[PDB]
C-alpha cells in the first residue's frame, strides 16, 4: 500500500483521517458510512426499546427516549398519551436498519472498490476544496434536501395523522393541524423574544399551530436559499471573509451544530409543548407546580397560595421560581391575574388531579428522559464548541502558513518594536 | 438620458434602467409592464380584500381601498351604504387580472420581439412607432393620441353615471345621475368664488357637468395635438430630452396627487363617509398630517386617512424627483456637491 | 488610509502595551462593568432577599461584613431566570433588594469571558504562532459557566448560583454536596485527579528542568493537556448534576441475612449529607 | 446533445421521430392506466353508509354524477359499475402500451405511412393533424350529448336521472340571466355540449379542408416550432385548468353536493384558494376542496411552464441569467 503511512502523509495514525482531505472518493465513502452508522444506532434502539416496552407502565418510567420521539409524532398513540399498538416503531425500526445497510454497502463501495478521486472520473463530482462556486453550489443542493425534509415534516403534521397535541381538550390528543400561523408578525415575535427568563427564544412556543407554520416558512426559505445557492456566485465580500478549504468549512459546520445542541437542551428542558409530558415525563418547573397543587388538594381536602412580584396569583414557597409556567393540565384553572383560588376551589376535573400526583412522583434512583437528554446534548455541545475553535483556529493558521510552527531565522516577535 | 459631457456612461444595476432610455422596442416592453403591474395590483387587491370582507363591521374600520371605490361607483351596494351582493367585486376584479395578463404578454412580446431600436426592425410598420427624444412633432401625436383615451375614459364614466346610476350620499342609494353642463358654473368652480369651491362639491350634477368638461376637452385637445405640431416658443422654452420629459410629467403627476390627496380628506359627497369614513383634518407640524378626526381606539384608521396620507407623500415624493430629474436635464450635475466646503464655487449649468 | 482602516489597523496592532483587537473591543466594556459593579456592591450594598421570603441577607463591607464573610448575594428566588435590567425594575431600591447587581456582574463577566478567550486566539494569529491556547483556557471557563450559567438554569433560578464571596463559594459547595453527592460523582474524583496531578507534574517538570538547566514535545503536550482533560470532565460532572443527574448512591447495600442492615461508610457519608440537608430547606 | 435528466429532450430530434410518438401513446396508456388503478383502491376504500364527500373519492363521484348507480338521490346500489369502468380503462392501457412498445423499438426509427410522417415546419401536415383531433373532440361531446338524449344524468332539483334551446349567444354575453359557471339547467347543459360538438366538428373539417392562411401565419411569430407548439399546447391547458376549477368550486347542477359536498368559498391569501363551507371534522376537506385546488394549482404550474417554453421558443436563453448577474455583480 501507498499513502496510508506517516511518511508519504506526514500524519500519524492517531490523526489518520486527516490523510483523506484531499481524497474525494474516499473520503465521501467514509461520510456514506457514517450516516449509515448513525441510522443503523437509531434502528438498532428502536427495535430493542420496543422489544423492552411495557404497555401499563409509561413511556418515561420505562425508560425509552427513541420512543417518545415517535410518540410525540403520533405514530401509533392515542388520547392522553396512551400506546395503541407498537408495530408502527418496528416498522421505523426496521426501514432504519434496511436503510443502514445500503448506505453501508455504499460507503464500502466508495472507501475500496470506486475511483478514488472522482476528479478522475468525471467533474460534477470531482471537487476541490478551493473551488468557491462549487462548494456553493453544493451547499445548496444540500439545503434543497433540509428544505423538503421540513415541509415533510409539515405536510405529515397537516395531512397524515398529524401530531399529539398535548393542549387538546381533556389531556393530550393526536391530531391534525389545519390552521397554521403564517402572520410574520407573530414570527418576529418569536425571533426577538428575549432568550432570558423574560419569555423564551423559540423554546417558549405553546401550541401547535406555530410549530407547523414554523416549519412551513423555513422549508420554504430552505429550498429558495438552495436554489439561490446554486444560481449564484459568492459576493466579493463574502470572498474576502472567509477561509477556503476543507478544515473551515468543518469549523463552521461545527459552530453551527455546537449552537444548535445548546438550543436543543433547551428545547428539551424547558418545553412540554413539543416534548408531551406524557412521553417525556414532567418538567422542572412542571414537578414542582404539581408538587404545590396536589398538597393544596391535600389541604383543601382536609379543611397554599401568594402574590407574584407583578402581584398576580402564584404558588408559594420555592416554586414560585416556576410561577410563570404554563401547562396543559394547569391552564384550565387560570384567570386574568393567576390561577384563582376560587377556580381551585371547585374546578378541579379528575384528570388533571391525577396528573397532578402522577408528576409529583416522578420529578427529574429515577432519571427522566429529560435529563438523560440534556446532560448528553449539553456535553455534546461543549465539545463540539471546543471542537470548532481547535478546527477554526487549524483553518485560520494553515491558510496563513505558519501552522507547523514558527520560523526559525524569520521569526515575526523578533523585529516588533519593543513596548518598554 | 442626461450623460453630462461624456457619452457612453456606464451605470450601475442600481442605476441600471438608464440603460435602455434609446431602446424604443425595450422603452415600450417596459412601459407595457409597469401598466400591467398596475392593473394586476387592481383586481388582485380586490380579491385579496374580499377574502377578508366582514359585513357586521363598518367597511371604512377594516382596511381597505377597493371596496370603497367599488361600492362608490355602484357595483351591489343597497341604500345606506349596505354591501348587498358581494359578487360584482369579484367580476370586476377578475377582468382587471385577465386585462394584466394580456398586458404583460404584450410587454414580454415587445421585450424578446425583435431589434432593441425600432427603426431597424423590418415590420416597415413598426417603424411609423419609432420615436425621438428631439422630435417634438412625433411626441405632439403621440400625446394626442393618449388625451384621447384619457377623453374616452372621462366619459365612459359620464356614461355608466347617466345610465347605471352611481351612489349619491346625499340621496343615500344608488341613483342615475343627469350630466349637467354649465360653463359659467365650471368656471366659477375655477375661480373658487364663495359659493363654490372646487374641494367642497355638493351636488353630483356638478361633478358630472365637470366631467362632460374634462371629456370634451380631452379629445378636443387629442385632436389638435395629433394635428398641429408645436409651436417654436414650445422649442425655444422645453429642452428636448427624455429626461425634461420625465421631469414635466413628475411635476404634473406630483401636483394631481397633492390635489387628490387634500379631495380624499375633505370632500364628502365624490367620497362618501359611509365607505372611506369620516372626513380628515389637515395638520402641520415637522411634515403635514391628516388627523383622523375619530377615535382611532379599537378603529384602526378609517380608509380616508390611508389615502389621503399615502397620497400626500406620493404627491411630495414626485415633487421631489421632478425637481432631480429637471435639474439633471438642464445640465446640473450634483458631483460638484462634494466640492461645497472647499472654496471652489458650487456652481454650473 | 480610510479613516475606518486607520481604525481598524489601530486596533488589530502590535504595538499598543496591551492588545486589544475585535474581540477585546467587547471583553473591556463588559469587563469594566462586571468589575466596577462588583467592587461598588461588594463594599457598600442591601441586604438581599435570597430566600424569596421579604427576609433579607446583608453580604457587602458597610453592612458588617469582612472580607472572608462578605459576598455579593445572587438575585432573588423569586425572579427566577428573568433578566432583571434597572430600567425593568420598579424602584432601585427594591432592584437592590432583589439581587440586580449579582445578575449584572455574572452576565457581563461571563460575556467578557468569552471574549478573553476569542482575544487570545486572535493575538496568537496576529503573532503566527498555532492558536491553541484558548483551547487550553476552555477549561476554567467551561467551569464558570457551569457554577454561574447552567446550574442556575437546570435548577431554574439564579438563586441557585454561586455567590460572589469567598464564604458564599463553601456555602455552595455544602449545599451542593448535601443535594447533589458530588464526592462520590466520578467526574469530580477525576477533576481532584487532575489538580492534584497538575500540581505533582508541574513540581516534576520544574525540578527536573530547574535542576540539569544549572519525545521531549510531547512531554510539554501531557504537561498541557492532563490538568485540562481533568477540568472539562468536571465541568461536565458539574452541568449533570444540574440536570439532577446525581452521583453514585451506595447508601443501604449490604444486609443482613434475616434481614438487618449493617452501616458502611457510605451511610455515614449520607448521613452527614442529610445533616447539611435538613440544615438548608428552611420549611417543608 | 442533452443530460440524462433532460432525457425527453432527446426525442425533439427529428432524427428519431416514431420513437417521439410512442412517448404521447405510453402516456396516454399510463393516463387511462390511473383511471383503472384509482377507482380500484377507492372501490376499496369506498363505505357506502357515510356521505360520499368524505373519504378520498374522486373518480366515484364523477361517475355518481353520470348516473352509474344512483336511484332517488344519495344512492349507491352497485359497485361493480366502477369495477367496469375501471377494469375497460385498464384493460385499454395493455392495448394502448403495446402500440408504444410497437414504435418504440419494434417500428421504423423516423416516420420519414409517410402521409403520418411530417415536420416542426410544415403548417399544411399541422393544420390537418389538428382539423383530425378537433373532429374526434367534437365526436366525444356529441357522444356525450347522446348519452344525456338516452341515458341521462343525475339531477338534483328533480332528485333523480333524467334525459333531455340554444340561447348560448347570451351564455357568451354572461348576460345576469347566465354566468355560465353557475348553469342549473339539464337542457343548457346538453344544447351547450351538442353546439361545442358541432363546432369542433366542423373546425376539424375545415382544418383537414383547408391550410393555415397568411392573415393567421402573421400573427404566429414564433410558434411553428417543437417549442413554440408545446407552449402554446400549454397555454391552453392551463386556460382549460382554470376554468374547470372554477366550474368544481361554484357550480353545483354537474357537481351535486350528495357526491361533491356543498360549494366552496373563494379565499385570497397570498395565493388563492378555496375554502370548505361545510362543517366537515379538522383535518378533512371535500373531495370538491380537493378538485378545484389540486386542479387550480396544477394549471397554474402549466402556465409558469407555458411561460418557460414560450421563451425558449422565441429568443431567449435561460443559461444566461447567472452570467448577467456575474457581469453585474
Ligand atoms: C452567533 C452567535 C450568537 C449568540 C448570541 C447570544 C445571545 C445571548 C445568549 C444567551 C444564552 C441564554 C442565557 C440564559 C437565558 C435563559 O434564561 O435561558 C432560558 C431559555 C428558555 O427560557 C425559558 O423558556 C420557558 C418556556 O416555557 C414556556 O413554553 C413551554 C413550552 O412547552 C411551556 O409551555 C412553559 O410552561 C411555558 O412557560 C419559560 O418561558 C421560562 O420563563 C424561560 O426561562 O433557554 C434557552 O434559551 C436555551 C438556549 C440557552 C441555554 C444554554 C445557553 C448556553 C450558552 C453557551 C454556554 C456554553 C459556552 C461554551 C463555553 C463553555
Ligand atoms: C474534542 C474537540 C473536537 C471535536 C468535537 C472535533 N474534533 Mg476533529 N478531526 C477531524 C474531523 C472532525 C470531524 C468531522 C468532526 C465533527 O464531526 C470533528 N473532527 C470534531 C479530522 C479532519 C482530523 C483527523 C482525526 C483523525 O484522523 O482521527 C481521530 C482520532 C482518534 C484517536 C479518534 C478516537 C477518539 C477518542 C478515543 C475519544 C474517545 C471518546 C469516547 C469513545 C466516546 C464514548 C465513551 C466511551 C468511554 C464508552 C481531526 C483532528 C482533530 C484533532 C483534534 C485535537 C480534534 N480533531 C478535536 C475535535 C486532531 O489532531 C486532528 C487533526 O485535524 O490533525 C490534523
Ligand atoms: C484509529 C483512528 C481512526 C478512526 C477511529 C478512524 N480512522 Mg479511518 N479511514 C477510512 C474511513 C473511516 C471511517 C468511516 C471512520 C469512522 O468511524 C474512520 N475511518 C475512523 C477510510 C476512508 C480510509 C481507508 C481505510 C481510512 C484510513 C485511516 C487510516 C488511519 C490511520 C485511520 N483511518 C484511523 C482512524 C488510513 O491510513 C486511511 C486513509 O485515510 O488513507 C487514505
Ligand atoms: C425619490 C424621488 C424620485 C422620484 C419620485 C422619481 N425619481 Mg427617478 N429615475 C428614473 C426614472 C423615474 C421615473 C419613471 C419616475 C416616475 O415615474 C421617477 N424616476 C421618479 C430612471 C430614468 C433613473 C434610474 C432608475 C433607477 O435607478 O432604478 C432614475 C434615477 C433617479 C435617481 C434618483 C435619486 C431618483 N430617480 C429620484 C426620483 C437616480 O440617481 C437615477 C438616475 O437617473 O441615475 C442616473
Ligand atoms: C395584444 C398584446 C399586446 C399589447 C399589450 C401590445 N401589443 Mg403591440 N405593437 C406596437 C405598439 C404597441 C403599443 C404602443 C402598445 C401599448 O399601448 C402595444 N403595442 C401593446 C407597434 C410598435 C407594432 C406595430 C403593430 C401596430 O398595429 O402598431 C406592434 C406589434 C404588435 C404585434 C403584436 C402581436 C402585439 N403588438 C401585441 C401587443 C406585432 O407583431 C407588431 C409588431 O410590429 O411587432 C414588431
Ligand atoms: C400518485 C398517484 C395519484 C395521483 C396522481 C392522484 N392521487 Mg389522490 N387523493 C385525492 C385527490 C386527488 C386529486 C384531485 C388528484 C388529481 O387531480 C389526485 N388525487 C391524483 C383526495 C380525494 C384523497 C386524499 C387527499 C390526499 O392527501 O391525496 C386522495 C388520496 C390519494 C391516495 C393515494 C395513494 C393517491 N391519492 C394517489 C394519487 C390516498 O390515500 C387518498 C385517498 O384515497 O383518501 C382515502
Ligand atoms: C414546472 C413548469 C413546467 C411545466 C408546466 C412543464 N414543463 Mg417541460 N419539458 C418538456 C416537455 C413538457 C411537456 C410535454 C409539458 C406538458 O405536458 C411540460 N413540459 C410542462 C421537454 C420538451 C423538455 C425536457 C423534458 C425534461 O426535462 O424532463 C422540458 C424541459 C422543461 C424544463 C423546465 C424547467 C420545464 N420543462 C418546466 C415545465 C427543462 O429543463 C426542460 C428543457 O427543455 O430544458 C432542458
Ligand atoms: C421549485 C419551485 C418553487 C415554487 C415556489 C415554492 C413552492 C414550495 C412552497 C409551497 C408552499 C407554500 C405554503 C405557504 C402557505 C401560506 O402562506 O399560508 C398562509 C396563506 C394565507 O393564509 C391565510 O389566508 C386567510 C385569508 O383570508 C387568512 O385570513 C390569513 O390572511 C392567512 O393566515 O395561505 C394561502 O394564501 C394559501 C396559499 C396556498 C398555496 C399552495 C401552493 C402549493 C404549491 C405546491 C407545493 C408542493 C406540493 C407537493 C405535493 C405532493
Ligand atoms: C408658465 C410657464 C411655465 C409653466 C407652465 C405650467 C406648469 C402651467 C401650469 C398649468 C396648470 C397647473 C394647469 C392646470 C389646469 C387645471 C385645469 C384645467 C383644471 C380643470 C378642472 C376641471 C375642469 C374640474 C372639473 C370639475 C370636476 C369636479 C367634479 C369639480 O367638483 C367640479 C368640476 C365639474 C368643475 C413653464 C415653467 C413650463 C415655462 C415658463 O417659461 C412659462
Ligand atoms: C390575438 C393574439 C393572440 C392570441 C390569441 C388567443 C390566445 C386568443 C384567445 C382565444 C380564446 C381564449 C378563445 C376562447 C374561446 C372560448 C370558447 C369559444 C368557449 C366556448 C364555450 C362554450 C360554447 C360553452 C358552452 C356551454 C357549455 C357548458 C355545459 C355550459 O353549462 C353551457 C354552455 C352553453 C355555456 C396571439 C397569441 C395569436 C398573438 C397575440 O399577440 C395577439
Ligand atoms: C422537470 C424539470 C425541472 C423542473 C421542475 C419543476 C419546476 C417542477 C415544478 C413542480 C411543481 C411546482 C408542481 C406543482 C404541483 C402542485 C401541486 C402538487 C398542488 C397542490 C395543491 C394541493 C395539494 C392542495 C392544497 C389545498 C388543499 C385544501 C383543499 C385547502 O383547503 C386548499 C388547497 C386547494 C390549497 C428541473 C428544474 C428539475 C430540471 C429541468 O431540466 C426539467
Ligand atoms: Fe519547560
Amino acid at each position: 500500500a501507498a499513502g496510508y503511512d506517516r511518511a508519504t502523509t506526514g500524519y500519524g495514525w492517531w490523526a489518520g483521517n486527516a490523510r483523506l482531505t484531499d481524497l474525494s472518493g474516499q473520503l465521501t465513502g467514509a461520510h456514506i458510512a457514517h450516516a449509515g452508522m448513525i441510522t443503523f444506532w437509531a434502528g438498532a434502539m428502536t427495535l430493542f426499546e420496543v422489544s423492552h416496552f411495557i404497555p401499563e407502565k409509561p413511556m418515561y418510567e420505562q425508560g425509552s427516549i427513541l420512543l417518545a420521539h415517535l410518540a410525540a409524532e403520533g405514530f401509533g398513540v392515542g388520547p392522553g398519551g396512551e400506546v395503541i399498538s407498537t408495530y408502527p416503531y418496528f416498522v421505523i425500526g426496521a426501514i432504519h436498519l434496511i436503510a443502514s445497510a445500503v448506505l453501508g454497502f455504499g460507503g464500502l463501495y466508495h472507501t475500496f472498490r470506486g475511483p478514488a478521486k472522482f476528479e478522475d472520473y468525471s467533474d460534477w463530482w470531482g471537487y476541490d476544496w478551493e473551488d468557491k462556486e462549487k462548494m456553493m453550489q453544493i451547499l445548496g443542493i444540500h439545503l434543497i434536501f433540509l428544505g423538503i425534509g421540513a415541509l415533510a415534516f409539515a405536510a405529515k403534521a397537516m395531512f397524515f395523522g398529524g401530531l399529539y397535541d398535548p393542549w387538546a381538550p381533556g389531556g393530550g390528543n393526536v391530531r391534525l393541524i389545519t390552521n397554521p400561523t403564517w402572520n410574520l408578525g407573530t414570527f418576529l415575535g418569536y425571533i426577538t423574544r428575549s432568550p432570558w427568563g423574560e419569555g423564551g427564544w423559540i423554546v417558549s412556543v405553546n401550541n401547535l399551530e406555530d410549530v407547523v407554520g414554523g416549519h412551513l416558512l423555513v422549508g420554504v426559505h430552505y429550498i429558495f436559499g438552495g436554489v439561490f445557492h446554486i444560481l449564484v456566485k459568492p459576493w466579493g465580500w463574502v470572498r474576502r471573509a472567509y477561509v477556503w478549504s476543507g478544515e473551515a468549512y468543518l469549523s463552521y459546520s461545527l459552530g453551527a451544530l455546537y449552537m444548535c445542541g445548546m438550543i436543543a437542551v433547551g428545547y428539551v428542558w424547558f418545553n412540554n409543548t413539543v416534548y408531551p409530558s406524557e412521553f417525556y415525563g414532567p418538567t422542572a418547573a412542571e414537578a414542582s407546580q404539581a408538587q404545590a397543587m396536589t398538597f393544596l388538594i391535600r389541604d383543601q381536602r382536609l379543611g397554599y397560595l401568594m402574590r407574584s412580584p407583578s402581584g398576580e396569583i402564584i404558588f408559594g414557597g420555592e416554586t414560585m421560581r416556576f410561577w410563570d409556567f404554563r401547562g396543559p393540565w394547569l391552564e384550565p384553572l387560570r384567570g386574568p391575574n393567576g390561577l384563582d383560588l376560587n377556580k381551585l376551589r371547585n374546578d378541579i376535573q379528575p384528570w388533571q388531579a391525577r396528573r397532578a400526583a402522577e408528576y409529583m412522583t416522578h420529578a427529574p434512583n429515577y432519571v427522566s428522559p429529560r435529563s438523560w437528554l440534556s446532560t448528553s446534548h449539553f456535553c455534546l455541545a461543549f465539545f463540539f464548541f471546543v471542537g470548532h475553535i481547535w478546527h477554526s483556529g487549524r483553518a485560520r493558521a494553515a491558510a496563513a502558513g505558519f501552522e507547523k510552527g514558527i520560523e526559525r531565522k524569520t521569526e515575526y516577535a523578533l523585529s516588533l518594536p519593543d513596548i518598554d | 438620458m442626461q450623460t453630462y459631457g461624456n457619452q457612453n456612461v456606464e451605470y450601475g444595476w442600481w442605476s441600471g434602467n438608464s440603460r435602455f432610455t434609446d431602446f424604443s422596442a425595450q422603452f415600450l416592453a417596459a412601459h407595457i409592464g409597469q401598466i400591467a403591474s398596475m392593473t394586476f395590483f387592481a383586481g388582485s387587491i380586490t380579491l385579496f380584500e374580499l377574502s377578508r370582507y366582514n359585513p357586521d363591521i363598518p367597511l371604512y374600520a377594516q382596511g381597505f381601498v377597493c371596496l370603497p371605490q367599488l361600492s362608490r361607483v355602484g357595483f351591489g351596494v343597497g341604500a345606506g351604504g349596505a354591501v348587498v351582493d358581494t359578487y360584482p367585486f369579484f367580476a370586476v376584479g377578475m377582468i382587471h387580472l385577465f386585462a394584466a395578463a394580456v398586458f404583460g404578454s404584450g410587454a414580454i412580446f415587445h421585450i424578446l420581439t425583435g431589434p432593441k431600436v425600432l427603426a431597424d426592425s423590418d415590420s416597415a410598420a413598426s417603424q411609423r412607432f419609432h420615436f425621438e427624444w428631439d422630435d417634438f412633432e412625433t411626441q405632439g401625436r403621440i400625446l394626442g393620441h393618449h388625451l384621447l383615451f384619457l377623453g374616452s375614459g372621462a366619459l365612459l364614466f359620464v356614461v355608466w353615471a347617466a345610465t347605471h346610476g352611481i351612489y349619491d350620499p346625499n340621496v343615500g342609494e344608488v341613483r342615475a345621475v343627469s350630466p349637467g353642463f354649465d360653463i359659467v358654473r365650471i368656471f366659477k368652480y375655477g375661480w373658487a368664488t364663495p359659493g363654490f369651491n372646487p374641494f367642497f362639491v355638493d351636488n353630483l350634477e356638478d361633478v358630472m357637468g365637470g366631467h362632460l368638461f374634462i371629456a370634451l376637452i380631452d379629445i378636443a385637445g387629442g385632436i389638435y395635438h395629433i394635428l398641429v405640431k408645436p409651436w417654436p416658443y414650445t422649442e425655444r422654452i422645453f429642452t428636448k430630452s427624455g429626461e425634461a420629459l420625465l421631469g414635466y410629467a413628475l411635476g404634473g403627476l406630483g401636483l394631481m396627487g397633492l390635489v387628490a390627496a387634500y379631495f380624499c380628506s375633505v370632500n364628502d359627497v365624490v367620497f362618501p363617509v359611509e365607505f372611506f369614513g369620516p372626513v380628515l383634518q389637515p395638520n402641520l407640524g415637522f411634515l403635514p398630517n391628516f388627523a383622523d378626526t375619530l377615535d382611532v381606539s379599537a378603529s384602526g384608521h378609517t380608509s380616508r386617512f390611508w389615502i389621503a396620507n399615502f397620497h400626500y407623500f406620493w404627491g411630495f415624493y414626485c415633487i421631489q424627483g421632478h425637481l432631480f430629474h429637471a435639474l439633471r436635464a438642464s445640465g446640473f450635475d450634483f458631483r460638484v456637491l462634494t466640492k461645497f466646503f472647499t472654496t471652489e464655487t458650487v456652481e454650473l449649468g | 488610509a480610510s479613516a475606518w482602516e486607520r481604525f481598524c489597523s489601530f486596533i488589530t496592532s502590535t504595538n499598543n502595551r496591551l492588545y486589544i483587537g475585535w474581540f477585546g473591543v467587547l471583553m473591556i466594556p463588559t469587563l469594566l462593568t462586571a468589575v466596577t459593579c462588583f467592587v461598588i456592591a461588594f463594599i457598600g450594598a442591601p441586604p438581599v432577599d435570597i430566600d424569596g421570603i421579604r427576609e433579607p441577607v446583608a453580604g457587602s463591607l458597610l453592612y458588617g461584613n469582612n472580607i472572608i464573610t462578605g459576598a455579593v448575594v445572587p438575585s432573588s428566588n423569586a425572579i427566577g431566570l428573568h433578566l432583571y435590567p434597572i430600567w425593568e425594575a420598579a424602584s432601585l431600591d427594591e432592584w437592590l433588594y432583589n439581587g440586580g447587581p449579582y445578575q449584572l456582574i455574572i452576565f457581563h463577566y461571563m460575556i467578557g469571558c468569552i471574549c478573553y478567550l476569542g482575544r487570545q486566539w486572535e493575538y496568537s494569529y496576529r503573532l503566527g504562532m498555532r492558536p491553541w491556547i484558548c483551547v487550553a483556557y476552555s477549561a476554567p471557563l467551561a467551569a464558570t459557566y457551569s457554577v454561574f450559567l447552567i446550574y442556575p438554569l437546570g435548577q431554574g433560578s439564579f438563586s441557585d448560583g454561586m455567590p460572589l464571596g469567598i464564604s458564599g463559594t463553601f456555602n455552595f459547595m455544602f449545599v451542593f454536596q448535601a443535594e447533589h453527592n458530588i464526592l462520590m460523582h466520578p467526574f469530580h474524583m477525576f477533576g481532584v485527579a487532575g489538580v492534584l496531578g497538575g500540581s505533582l507534574f508541574a513540581a516534576m517538570h520544574g525540578s527536573l528542568v530547574s535542576s540539569t538547566l544549572v519525545n521531549s514535545r510531547s512531554l510539554h503536550f501531557f504537561l498541557g493537556a492532563w490538568p485540562v482533560v481533568c477540568i472539562w470532565l468536571t465541568a461536565m460532572g458539574i452541568s449533570t448534576m444540574a440536570f439532577n443527574l446525581n452521583g453514585f448512591n451506595f447508601n443501604h447495600s449490604i444486609v443482613d441475612s434475616q434481614g438487618n442492615v449493617v452501616n458502611t461508610w457510605a451511610d455515614v457519608l449520607n448521613r452527614a449529607n442529610l445533616g447539611f440537608e435538613v440544615m438548608h430547606e428552611r420549611n417543608a | 446533445e442533452y443530460p440524462w435528466y433532460s432525457g425527453n429532450s432527446r426525442l425533439e430530434d427529428p432524427a428519431v421521430q416514431g420513437k417521439w410518438l410512442a412517448a404521447h401513446i405510453a402516456q396516454i396508456a399510463l393516463i387511462v392506466f390511473w383511471v383503472g388503478l384509482n377507482t380500484f383502491s377507492e372501490n376499496q376504500a369506498f363505505d357506502t353508509s357515510l356521505p360520499m364527500f368524505d373519504q378520498g373519492l374522486v373518480l366515484i363521484p364523477h361517475l355518481a354524477a353520470l348516473g352509474f348507480g344512483v336511484g332517488s338521490g344519495g344512492v349507491v346500489t352497485n359497485t361493480f359499475v366502477f369495477t367496469q369502468i375501471g377494469a375497460i380503462h385498464m384493460v385499454s392501457s395493455f392495448v394502448l402500451f403495446g402500440g408504444a412498445y410497437f414504435h418504440a423499438k419494434i417500428g421504423p426509427s423516423v416516420l420519414a405511412t409517410d402521409q403520418f410522417a411530417f415536420s416542426w415546419d410544415d403548417p399544411k401536415k399541422l393544420g390537418y393533424i389538428l382539423g383530425h383531433h378537433l373532429v374526434l373532440i367534437g365526436t366525444g361531446a356529441l357522444l356525450f350529448v347522446l348519452w344525456i338524449k338516452f341515458h341521462g344524468i343525475y339531477d338534483p332539483t328533480i332528485g333523480e336521472v333524467r334525459t333531455v334551446g340554444d340561447v348560448v349567444l347570451k351564455y357568451g354575453w354572461f348576460t345576469p340571466g347566465y354566468n355560465c359557471f353557475f348553469v342549473d339547467n339539464l337542457e343548457d347543459l346538453a344544447s351547450g355540449h351538442l353546439f361545442i360538438g358541432l363546432v369542433d366538428i366542423a373546425g376539424g373539417i375545415f382544418h383537414i379542408n383547408v391550410a393555415p392562411l397568411p392573415w393567421s401565419k402573421v400573427v404566429n411569430k414564433y410558434t411553428y416550432s417543437p417549442d413554440g407548439l408545446l407552449g402554446t399546447a400549454i397555454g391552453g391547458l392551463a386556460l382549460m385548468g382554470f376554468i374547470s376549477a372554477y366550474f368544481c368550486a361554484v357550480n353545483t347542477l354537474v357537481y351535486p353536493v350528495e357526491f361533491f359536498g356543498p360549494a366552496l368559498e373563494v379565499k385570497f391569501g397570498i395565493a388563492p384558494y378555496f375554502k370548505d363551507t361545510a362543517d366537515l371534522a379538522d383535518g378533512f376537506y371535500t373531495s370538491r376542496a380537493w378538485l378545484a385546488n389540486i386542479t387550480y394549482y396544477l394549471a397554474f404550474y402549466m402556465l409558469q411552464g407555458h411561460l418557460y417554453h414560450t421563451l425558449k421558443a422565441m429568443g431567449f436563453k435561460f443559461e444566461d441569467i447567472p452570467a448577467v448577474i456575474a457581469r453585474d455583480t
